[PDB]
């Protein structure tokens, strides 16, 4: 559902899915290829 | 070997992001071309 998400201070909009990435454990948010932020993780659950 | 075909979904996001759905989401698109390739042989 598109909605205004406020990640651990990272403001944004957008529709957030269930993601087939795998992070790393000292990972946090992910980038996209021209720098844009593609994938974060909830600060809560832990989930990607 | 090539630009929009119905791009509108990015199919989840389900492998990275390609280059074109990466443009998309800051407004660059690309508009379809009045006769398709269809046509082009048609009249050749
Ligand atoms: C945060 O607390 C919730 C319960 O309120 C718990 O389920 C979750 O695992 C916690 N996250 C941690 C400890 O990283």
């Amino acid at each position: 559902k598109c909605v205004n998400f406020n990640f651990n201070g990272l403001t944004g909009t957008g529709v957030l899915t269930k993601s087939n990435k795998k992070f790393l454990p000292f990972q946090q948010f992910g980038r996209d290829i021209v720098d844009t932020t593609d994938a974060v993780r909830d600060p809560q659950t832990l989930e990607i | 070997t090539l630009f929009i075909k119905q791009y509108g979904d990015c199919l989840g996001d389900i492998a990275a992001r390609d280059l074109i759905c990466a443009q998309k989401f800051n407004g660059l698109t690309v508009l379809p071309p009045l006769l398709t390739d269809e046509m082009i042989a048609q009249y050749t």
